[PDB]
């Protein structure tokens, strides 16, 4: 989307694979915050957004 | 900023008692041997707290 009108989605009730997204070379920018990317496999959380 | 004060970010091992460990060598997030990569699967592991 255009961002002032941003995209939003529900993501739950599914597992969320974070590996094949810290492995996806073809970002130009992949960053996280208060948490490890490396972590975010072991967590769980009631919801998320795209 | 002030950036003179520095903490390491992670390492493959966290801290015994005391323990002490000052070597800036590249952060090694994944299956890349990093030979000076930054930034993907591989990082500087030094942050100022600026």
């Amino acid at each position: 989307a255009s961002v002032y009108a941003w995209n939003r989605k529900r993501i739950s009730n599914c597992v969320a694979d974070y590996s094949v997204l810290y492995n996806s070379a073809s970002f130009s920018t992949f960053k996280c915050y208060g948490v490890s990317p490396t972590k975010l496999n072991d967590l769980c959380f009631t919801n998320v957004y795209a | 900023g002030n950036y003179n004060y520095l903490y390491r970010l992670f390492r493959k091992s966290n801290l015994k008692p005391f323990e002490r460990d000052i070597s800036t060598e590249i952060y090694q997030a994944g299956s890349t041997p990093c030979n000076g990569v930054k930034g993907f699967n591989c990082y500087f592991p030094l942050q100022s707290y600026g």
